[PDB]
């Protein structure tokens, strides 16, 4: 949360495991595994994506069978902040692998080229 | 140092034992289909036995030994023509599988499940098409393995054929035919030569055409593809050449038996066609 | 039992449901192996399951099917054919992974002077061909998952002609097990036989079979139950003869991981 | 690291266990050959699935 | 903890859901009882209970409602609150008898610059006040019963005087708890006090409460939260402010009796 | 003669386990990125987990292993032409 | 100077641990295959650089 | 410590100069290694080496630059940074070779009003891109 001190805010950040519609609203995203975040002196706030797959491991790729579910953020109340406050702030995201984390099956990436 | 070396596959089966008359309240012969089982008899339950000692072995039908050979399962088609031709060098692209072919396929087939490591060895023939004269130096062919995800090739010669990551074979004509080992790499617990189901759930609440997928399918590219290639330049004599793979499942384990491909195979699931329905032939019942 | 006790008559007790029997020809245990939870070494998903157990792990009765002279057979799909049945299947829905056993009870009583023997078979994986021959493994979500009516079995071959607008269906040929291969085989399968001089019914407890530890049961179906005839219907003298044919099957030791909102299917 | 094994011996010579040794050259199990030293097991769950054991000598039905 | 640890910042783990918070009051244990399981010796139904554990003990955050200048208050009854909230409510509705305990988390921040205070409630058998004068206890089912949404106080007792056709609702005036009594000893009840100054919100641990052991959650509701304004919401200079006021509630050790088919209300 | 043969790349990585509810003062999904480090968090830190045997190892993904694949770095061009031509 | 070792055995045969036998050619290292027998480190001095010890179930920031 | 002791309040000293700081968040110590002399089974060049301790290895303040919405941010190079830096400058052009460690410290203070996030990193070999 880079917004000021005196900015106060309760958001809720939502994982929905796959086979369902994808969540659309609070409600919804409310109903799977989910991080009530309350925003005050300890500036950021982590939420673990479990490994919850059928499968032994998954695609590296965009693929039906092996799909992963929904990482959806809400507002849970609002953030609020007094006067002579800016009333807009950014918020940065951070993504890591936990401990319990591996990939296989050694291959060639598409992230770089040599047309010539 | 040397390490040296409970029924096994290879061991003598159960000897015939003497079996004399019988005026008994006990039914062997007797029994009920019904239930499910199969009745376990042997020879003397039915009849007068003599004593037998038996040498016959299961040695050869066990699953390992039943699959225990090389089978081909596609041909590749490469090319290598004169620089100066309007038309593309033709470089191969094959889908992985072992359903391209029937033999193979119907051997696996007679289980649900299946797990082994797999022998992939590579026979490659080559052959001139030209009513020419000219002739060719000695061919290297370049075998790359592909898997889902990685940039696929889209010219005999683009910058994919570096493979960096991706495993590629080198093979030379004229040499024993090439030969690499392939672990278990299914992402399941074991392959699935059966899937009853699909690789999408159609939501209500969303288009149609979207939810939509394959029956028996499951994901859209299994185990990847591989890429063969001429790595000669051009030739003023065009030269074609193909490239016969040949499967083999070693260290293998099968689960839940089935009953064999009945009617020719018509795709890569179970669907049968008009016209290839009826197998059996006319024999009479009182007809020896 | 000198006491009693009989082969052909069980009692099976599952939740608030109980199942009598007086003429069973004993039961059967797929692969001999009785249906159980998954364990710590072979599990995948790690968060905390879902046990139903008493609510979910008892048994739903099916609608009753007629059988006759002209009845080709019946086919049903696990889950699919408990989809819609109680907590069950709303624990099904609301999760992404889930797995179950099954004690299937097929019921079919007539009387001593009636004949025929139905053959009903558990196939894992049972895997159905399609009513097309210009296009392949096109058969729809919505038709292969016919829900707790099941499907039925075809004499016949009859091919999909409306490219245009294609049925998108199942054709099921009952000698060939509606997949390609030999009924007479059928039996290499987990299975036991109503012979309507012999029993009333046929049992067959099935455990959680598949390549997976745990799946997805909305969009993959474990186990399939076929019911075909082996020997006709047939009564005293009446030219058109009719027996019912009810299904009851109870989920066992079932469990479910993913939880999220409730997954509303496309099935029409 | 050679492993020594035994041969079951078919059409013996005019010519005592004979046998044969193996060593393999690769770190991964994959690249290895097949032992078909390979074991049976009894049809049972297949042939006899029923829940309550099957005597033959007496009557299937009870 | 001299390591770091203290009552204002906490973390709420329960099912696939997790709470935290970094400013408040510390939390509170009705009648300093910890939701337990229904005892053997104090057990009345006779059938294997369903217990639903990580798919209903988990939680569920209800609409949020808007505080301001002009509230009077806001209530709401459990377990009618939850009664359509995921896989909780569905084994609520297929069962005859279910009992519950509550994890109630009432969620409200503001600034260093607001002023407020709000009081949230935890009121046993938390029966209210009817909108008529001509008749008594005559709130239909269907009123006294908002669901999710909850109900609110009004300032003013202004009784329903269309005779013909009676509103048949209730009429809970603030300062008399909406039942006879005085606001000011609402106290003697388990609660916790939101002052603005002081904390973002309120977390209470609700017991099963009850004249019995287990009891049909359909026809009865055990708990009452109400949440009044003991101070008004005030801001800087604004004539007109407003603070959202989220309601997240967890069912916790909650078990259920007598199975049988989906009981369907008739809610409106 | 023959000589035979701490945590190896091809180990088997934790067990995820058994983890239920929890109302402390202990906060683990909560911290601060600015101090320049990662959150060591673990599914069992923010849910209810279950006890699970892990199998799964980094083995392929190792320094060694992630290179142990030989790249194309050149093609080099060389001829031998007829003895007349002037090139 | 023969050096035998253990291959981490995956897909199994209906075929006690597996070995494979490796013998060095020439006399520098450079010459040698790659043994693949190597060691995992704990990602601490990149995740974690911090001067003071972290302790996750309590405040980064104190 | 229950004593007062916290991970915002610290206190740096270097040599003849000393940075307090009441709202830190932690400190970073590179690849969890502490800057060190140059041992003798890793040594290459055999003459006596020139330690100027206290003299160099102090607090030196480069130029204050101003941030503002409009900032796109900064760069230095190290030691290049520091060439010009009283004695440790001068010992670093007498001298053919040299070797150091660093503790940076960058200050920027504003208001519990205000809004923003700088990153602050250290590159190994911070090799740059031409404008042609
Ligand atoms: C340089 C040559 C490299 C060769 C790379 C081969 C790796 C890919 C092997 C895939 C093995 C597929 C075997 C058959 C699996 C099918 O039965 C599946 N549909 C069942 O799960
Ligand atoms: C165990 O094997 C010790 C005995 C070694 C016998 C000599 C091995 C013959 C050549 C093996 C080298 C391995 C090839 C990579
Ligand atoms: C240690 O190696 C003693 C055992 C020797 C086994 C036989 C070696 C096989 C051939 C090796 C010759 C080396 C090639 C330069």
């Amino acid at each position: 949360f880079c917004g000021s001190m005196m900015a106060t805010g309760k958001l809720l950040v939502s994982y929905a495991p796959p086979g369902a519609d994808p969540p659309k609203k609070r409600k919804e995203a409310m109903l799977g595994t989910h991080v009530i975040w309350d925003i005050g002196l300890q500036s950021s706030c982590t939420m673990v994506v479990p490994w919850i797959s059928n499968t032994t491991y998954r695609q590296t790729i965009d693929d039906s069978f092996t799909e992963g579910g929904y990482i959806s953020v809400f507002y849970q109340t609002r953030i609020v902040v007094p006067l002579s406050t800016p009333r807009e702030m950014d918020i940065l995201g951070f993504v890591s692998a936990c401990n319990d984390f591996s990939v296989r099956l050694l291959r060639d990436t598409t992230h770089i080229e040599q047309k010539a | 140092g040397s390490s040296s070396t409970a029924a096994t596959s290879r061991d003598a089966l159960p000897n015939t034992e003497a079996s004399g008359p019988t005026h008994s309240k006990e039914i062997p012969a007797l029994t009920a289909v019904e239930t499910g089982a199969t009745n376990p008899l042997v020879p003397s339950d039915t009849v007068q036995t003599r004593h037998v000692v038996q040498h016959r072995s299961r040695s050869e039908s066990s699953i390992e030994s039943f699959f225990a050979r090389g089978a081909c399962v596609t041909i590749m088609t490469v090319d290598n023509p004169a620089s100066t031709t309007n038309k593309d060098k033709l470089f191969a692209v094959w889908k992985i599988t072992y359903k391209d072919t029937v033999q193979l396929r119907r051997k696996l087939e007679f289980f649900t499940y299946s797990r082994f490591d797999m022998e992939l060895t590579f026979v490659v023939t080559a052959n001139f098409t030209e009513t020419n004269n000219g002739h060719a130096l000695n061919q290297v062919y370049q075998i790359m393995y592909v898997p889902p995800g990685a940039p696929v090739p889209e010219k005999w010669d683009d910058y994919t054929w570096q493979t960096s990551s991706n495993p590629s074979i080198f093979y030379t004509y004229g040499t024993a035919p090439a030969r690499i080992s392939v672990p278990y790499v299914g992402i399941s617990n074991a392959y699935s030569h059966f899937y009853d189901g699909f690789s999408k759930v159609p939501l209500k609440d969303q288009s149609a055409a979207l939810g939509d997928s394959l029956y028996g399918a499951a994901s859209l590219n299994d185990f990847g593809i591989l890429a063969v290639r001429v790595v000669n330049d051009h030739n003023p004599t065009k030269v074609t050449s193909k490239i016969r793979v040949y499967l083999k499942p070693k260290h293998i384990r099968v689960w839940c038996p089935r009953p064999p491909r009945a009617v020719a195979y018509y795709g890569p699931g179970v669907d049968y066609k008009d016209g290839t329905l009826t197998p059996l032939s006319t024999k009479d019942l009182t007809t020896y | 039992e000198a006491c009693g006790y009989s082969d052909r008559v069980l009692q099976l007790t599952l939740g608030n449901s109980t199942i009598t029997t007086q003429e069973a020809a004993n039961s059967v245990v797929a692969y001999g192996r009785w249906p159980e939870y998954l364990r710590d070494s072979e599990a995948n998903p790690v968060d905390q399951p879902t046990e139903p157990d008493v609510a979910a792990c008892r048994f739903y009765t099916l609608d009753t099917v007629s059988w006759t002279k002209e009845s080709r057979g019946w086919w049903w799909k696990l889950p699919d054919a408990l989809r819609d049945m109680g907590l069950f299947g709303q624990n099904m829905y609301y999760h992404y992974l889930g797995r179950s056993g099954y004690t299937v009870h097929v019921q079919c009583n007539a009387s001593k002077f009636h004949q025929g023997a139905l053959g009903v078979f558990a196939v894992p994986e049972m895997c159905l061909a399609g009513d097309s021959n210009t296009t392949t493994m096109h058969t729809s979500y919505q038709n292969a998952n016919p829900g707790e009516k099941g499907g039925t079995f075809t004499g016949t071959f009859t091919p999909d002609n409306n490219q245009t607008s294609p049925a998108r269906r199942f054709c099921p040929v009952d000698y060939l097990l509606g997949n390609g291969t030999l009924l007479g085989n059928a039996f290499v399968f987990p299975h036991q036989i109503i012979n309507l001089r012999t029993n009333n019914c046929a049992t067959l407890v099935l455990p959680y079979v598949n390549s997976l530890s745990i799946d997805s049961m909305v969009k993959h179906n474990n186990w399939g139950i076929a019911i075909l005839p082996l020997a006709p219907l047939n009564f005293a003298s009446e030219s058109s003869p009719e027996i019912p044919i009810t299904l009851t099957i109870a989920p066992m030791c079932c469990e479910f991981n993913g939880l999220r909102n409730i997954t509303l299917p496309r099935l029409q | 690291g050679a492993q020594v094994s035994s041969q079951k011996v078919g059409a013996h010579e005019n010519s005592s266990t004979i046998n044969y040794t193996t060593i393999n050259y690769y770190r991964d199990s994959a690249s290895n050959a097949a032992s078909k030293q390979d074991f049976s097991q009894d049809p049972s769950k297949f042939t006899e699935p029923i829940k309550d054991v099957l005597i033959k000598t007496a009557p299937m039905l009870n």
